[PDB]
C-alpha cells in the first residue's frame, strides 16, 4: 500500500490460523503472536496478541 | 552445657553445641533423603508418565471421532466438532481430580447431538431447538446407547482417577518422609551420639552400633508404625492393577451405532416430533518395583545405623558421654497414617 | 413433652485438613431439658477419647483438626424421659487443596547439534489432592529450547 | 442561646433553654400517646379476645372427639385421649405462630391411632408397635382421610395464625408510634413554638395556627408517609375476615369414618400384618371499629396542633422568635413501612 499523508511504502500482512491450530498447541503460555517489521534501519516488533479458545 | 554431658572439661561452649546440633539435623536430614531417593524418583517419574499417557489418550479418541464425524457425518459439522470437543475437555477435567458427573457429561453430549441431526439428516429445513433438546430425552431417542456409555466409561474414568490421586499422596508421603522434624531429645541424642566426643577431644571416635540401635529406636518410634499402612497401600494398588484406553476409543464406534439407531426410526421420528414441538506393561512394571519396597518403614532405622559412621564391634566407642571398651544397653507421622488409611479405603472399596 | 421438629439441625460443612469446624445442635423443646448426644455414622463419639473433639455445655461439637477426626455423617440426638429425637445428619466432608511443588533440574539437550530440549517437572503433591480436592492450578511440565 | 432566637433581651440562659427542650419532649411525647392510647388499647383487646376464643374453640374441639371416641370406641381408651390431647395441644401451639408442621401433627395422629385399632379392634391378644405404626404409613391404611384432614385443618389454622400476626403486628405500629424520636431540628422548633414566648417575659402568648402547621408538618415529614400502608393495612385485614372452628368441629366426623373406612378391610389387612409384624359478629365488630381509625397517620399532626395550645385565630400569636399581630408563612418508619408492606402481601396473598 501507499499512504496518502506521506508518499513511503506500507505494509499490510494478514495471517489466519484456525481452531485446530489452537486446540492442538501444548505449550506454556497461551497461544501469542508477535509482529516484525524489517527496514533499511533496524527491526520493530509489535503486541503480543494471546488468540484464545472460548 | 544442655545437651554434651560434661564429664570433666570440654572444648565447646553452648555455641558450639548449637552448632552441632544444627550439623546433625542437616545429616539426619540428608540420609533419610539419600535413603527415599529411589523410591521417590521411581514414584514421580510413574505420575508423571500416566497422566501424560492418558492426556495422550484422551486426545487421540478426541479427534479420532472428530475425523469419524467429518468423514460419515459431514452434515452434522462443525457442530460436531465443538461438542466433541466440550466432551472430551469435561473428560481430561474428570480425569485431572475435578468434580464432574459422567452421566451429566453423556446427557449434555446427547441433548447437543440430536437437534442437528434432526436438522441436517432428517428434516433437512433452528430456534425450537430447546424443544428438541427435550425431545432428546422425552423420547428416549437413543435407546439404551446412553446408559452403556455412562457405565462404560464412569467406571474407568473413576479407577483412573482414583489412581492418579494415590500416585500423587504416595509421592506427597515419600517426600514428607526426609523433612520429617523429631523431639528435642531425639535431637540432643543424635548431637551426643555424632558430634558430643569431638567436645571432649577425640578424633576419630565413632558411636556404638547398639547405642546407634537404642537412639534410633527412641527417635524412629513413630515413624516405623507407617510400615503396616504402607504395606497396606501397595497391596490395595497391586489389586487395583489386576482399561480407560478401551472406552474411549470404542466411543467413536458406539455413538455412530447410536446414530443409526436413531435413524432407523426417522419415518415415525419426525413426524411425531413436528407435531410435538505398552500401557498395562508400565502399570505392571511399577506394581513389580515398587513391591521390592514394602519394606522400606520397617529397614529404615537399620539403613540410618549402618550408612552413619559406627563401631559395629561395640569395642572402643562413644556411648553418648563417654569412651567405652563396651557397650552396656507424632503429628506428622499422623498426618501420613490419615492419608494412608485414606487412599487405601479408596483402593479396597474400588476392586 | 417432647417436640419432634429439632430447633437447630446440624449443618454439613467442607473444611481444610487443617481447618476447624463447630456442629451447633439445639434440642426440640422439652420437660426436662434433652441430653444432647453425637453419633457419627449412627454410632456414639466419645469426647474422652481424644483432645481433638469435646463436649460443650450448650451442646456444640468442636473439631479443632481434620486429621484426628475425618469425614463423616454427624447426627444429633436428643434424648429425654418421654422419648429420643433424631436431628437431621451433617454430610461432613474434610477437602485437601492441591499444592505445588518445586521445580526440579533441567535435562539434557536430546540433541547433540542444533536444536534441543530441556524439561523441567512440577508435580502436584505438596499437598496432593485428597477427597476430591481441587487439583493444581496450572501447567505440570516446562520445555525450553536449547543450543548445544 | 442556640433554640430561642435573641431578639433582643431573654430572661432564659442556656441551661432554662435546654430545660425548655426536655419539657418539649415530654409534652410531645404525652400528645402522641394520648393520640394513640383508644386504637392500641382496641386492637389489644381484640386481640386477646380472639386468642381466648379460639383457645376455647380448640378445648371444645379437643373434648368433643374425646366424648366421641369415649362414646363409640371405649377399646381404644385411653391411649386416643392421649394422642388427641397430644394432637390438640400441638393444634393451640401452632396456632399461637410456633414452629409446628400441620402434616406432621396429621401423621403422628394416625401413627398413634393405627396400632390401638389393631390391638384392640381387629386383632384382640406391643414392643413390635413400630413395625404397625410403619405398616400404617406403607399399606396406606387410612386411604385419603389423612390427606383431607391435613388440607381442611392446614388452611384454617394458616389464615387464623396470620390473623394474630396481624393483629400483634398492628399492635407493635400503633405502640411504636408513641415512642418516635425526632431531629434535633424539629425539637428546637417545638422548643421555639411552646417555651421560647416564656425567654422573652410573656405570659400567655400562644403560637399561631399556620406556624404549628408548618412545624408539625417538618417534623412528621416521615410519619405521614406511614398513611398509605396503614390503610392498605386495614382493607387486607377487611378482606381477610370475608374458619376454624367448623373444621375443628367436624375432625371427630372425619376421624370416626377413617376407623370405620379402615375396618372395612381388616379381613386381609390383619393377615399380612400379622405375617409382617358470634365469632363472626366480633371479626366484623373489630372491622367496623378499626375503618374509624384508617385517617391516623393522616389525621395526627391535625391532632397535635388541636390539642396544643394555639392561637387559631392567628392574631396576636408566637411565630417562633416574636410576637406578631399576623403570621406571614426515617429509619423507625422505614421499619414500620417494611412490617406494614410484608403483614399486607400475606394479607393479600391470603384472601
Ligand atoms: C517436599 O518437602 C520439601 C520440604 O518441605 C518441600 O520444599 C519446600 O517447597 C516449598 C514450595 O511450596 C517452599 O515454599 C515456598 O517458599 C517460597 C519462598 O518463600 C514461596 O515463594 C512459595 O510461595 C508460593 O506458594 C505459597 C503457598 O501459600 C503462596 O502463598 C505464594 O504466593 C507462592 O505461590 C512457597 O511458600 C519451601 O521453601 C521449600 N522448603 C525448603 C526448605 O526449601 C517440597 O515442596 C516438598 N515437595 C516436593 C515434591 O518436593
Ligand atoms: C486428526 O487426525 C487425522 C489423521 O488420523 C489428521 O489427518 C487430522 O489433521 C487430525 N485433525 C485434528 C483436529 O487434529
Ligand atoms: C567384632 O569383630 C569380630 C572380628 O572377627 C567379628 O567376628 C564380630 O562379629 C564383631 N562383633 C559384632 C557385634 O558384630
Ligand atoms: C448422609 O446422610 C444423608 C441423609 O441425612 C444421606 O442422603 C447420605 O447418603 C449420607 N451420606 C453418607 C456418606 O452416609
Ligand atoms: C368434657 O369434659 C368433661 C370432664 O369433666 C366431661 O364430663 C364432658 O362429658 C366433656 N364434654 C361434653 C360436652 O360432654
Ligand atoms: C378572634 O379574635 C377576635 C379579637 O381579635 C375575637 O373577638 C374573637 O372572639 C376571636 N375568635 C376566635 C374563634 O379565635
Ligand atoms: C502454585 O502456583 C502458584 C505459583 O505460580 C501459587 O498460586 C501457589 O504457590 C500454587 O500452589
Ligand atoms: C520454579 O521456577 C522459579 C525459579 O526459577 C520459581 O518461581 C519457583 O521456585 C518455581 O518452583
Amino acid at each position: 500500500s501507499l499512504d496518502e499523508s506521506s508518499g513511503l511504502k506500507v505494509r499490510e500482512v494478514f495471517i489466519n490460523v484456525t481452531r485446530q491450530q489452537v486446540e492442538d498447541f501444548h505449550g506454556p503460555e497461551d497461544y501469542w503472536c508477535q509482529c516484525v517489521a524489517w527496514s533499511h534501519l533496524g527491526t520493530s516488533k509489535s503486541r503480543k496478541a494471546s488468540v484464545r479458545i472460548a | 552445657l544442655q545437651v554434651c554431658l560434661p564429664k570433666g572439661p570440654t572444648c565447646c561452649s553452648r555455641k558450639m553445641e548449637e552448632k552441632y546440633q544444627l550439623t546433625a539435623r542437616l545429616n539426619m536430614e540428608q540420609l533419610l533423603q539419600s535413603a527415599s531417593m529411589e523410591l521417590k524418583f521411581l514414584i514421580i517419574q510413574n505420575a508423571a508418565v500416566f497422566q501424560e499417557a492418558f492426556e495422550i489418550v484422551v486426545r487421540h479418541a478426541k479427534n479420532y471421532t472428530n475425523a469419524m464425524f467429518k468423514n460419515n457425518y459431514p452434515s452434522l459439522t462443525p457442530q460436531a466438532f465443538e461438542f466433541v470437543g466440550e466432551f472430551f475437555t469435561d473428560v481430561s477435567l474428570y480425569i485431572l481430580g475435578s468434580d464432574i458427573n459422567v452421566d451429566d457429561m453423556v446427557n449434555e453430549l446427547f441433548d447437543s447431538l440430536f437437534p442437528v441431526i434432526y436438522t441436517q439428516l432428517m428434516n433437512p429445513g433452528l430456534d425450537i431447538n430447546e424443544c428438541l433438546r427435550g425431545a432428546r430425552r422425552d423420547l428416549k431417542v437413543f435407546g439404551n446407547f446412553p446408559k452403556l456409555i455412562m457405565t462404560q466409561v464412569s467406571k474407568s474414568l473413576q479407577v483412573t482417577r482414583i489412581f492418579l490421586q494415590a500416585l500423587n499422596l504416595g509421592i506427597e508421603v515419600i517426600n514428607t518422609t526426609d523433612h520429617l522434624k523429631f523431639s528435642k531429645d531425639c535431637g540432643r541424642m543424635l548431637t551426643r551420639m555424632w558430634y558430643c566426643s569431638y567436645c571432649q577431644g577425640l578424633m576419630m571416635v565413632k558411636p556404638c552400633g547398639g547405642y546407634c540401635n537404642v537412639v534410633m529406636q527412641g527417635c524412629m518410634a513413630g515413624v516405623v508404625e507407617i510400615d503396616k499402612y504402607w504395606r497396606e497401600y501397595i497391596l490395595s494398588l497391586e489389586e487395583l492393577v489386576n482399561d480407560m484406553e478401551n472406552v474411549l476409543l470404542g466411543l467413536f464406534s458406539t455413538i455412530h451405532d447410536s446414530i443409526q439407531y436413531v435413524q432407523k426410526n426417522a419415518g415415525k421420528l419426525t413426524t411425531t416430533i413436528g407435531k410435538l414441538c505398552t500401557l498395562s506393561s508400565r502399570r505392571r512394571e511399577l506394581i513389580q518395583k515398587l513391591k521390592s519396597f514394602i519394606s522400606f518403614y520397617s529397614a529404615l532405622p537399620g539403613y540410618i545405623c549402618s550408612h552413619s559412621p559406627v563401631a559395629e564391634n561395640d569395642t572402643l566407642c562413644w556411648n553418648g558421654q563417654e569412651l567405652v571398651e563396651r557397650y552396656s544397653q507424632e503429628p506428622v507421622v499422623s498426618q501420613i497414617i490419615d492419608k494412608l488409611k485414606h487412599i487405601n479405603q479408596l483402593l479396597r472399596t474400588m476392586s | 413433652y417432647l417436640r419432634k421438629n429439632f430447633e437447630q439441625d446440624p449443618q454439613g460443612r467442607e473444611v481444610p485438613i487443617e481447618g476447624m469446624i463447630v456442629l451447633h445442635c439445639r434440642p426440640p423443646e422439652g420437660v426436662p431439658a434433652a441430653e444432647v448426644e453425637w453419633l457419627k455414622n449412627e454410632e456414639p463419639i466419645d469426647s474422652e477419647q481424644d483432645e481433638n473433639i469435646d463436649t460443650r455445655a450448650d451442646h456444640n461439637l468442636i473439631i479443632r483438626q481434620a486429621r484426628l477426626s475425618d469425614s463423616g455423617n454427624y447426627t444429633c440426638m436428643a434424648a429425654n424421659i418421654v422419648a429420643k429425637r433424631r436431628s437431621l445428619s451433617a454430610t461432613v466432608v474434610v477437602y485437601v487443596n492441591g499444592g505445588w511443588s518445586s521445580w526440579t533440574e533441567w535435562s539434557a539437550c536430546n540433541v547433540r547439534c542444533g536444536r534441543g530440549w530441556q524439561k523441567r517437572s512440577r508435580t502436584c503433591t505438596n499437598p496432593a489432592p485428597l477427597n476430591g480436592g481441587a487439583f493444581c492450578e496450572g501447567m505440570s511440565v516446562q520445555k525450553i529450547t536449547c543450543t548445544a
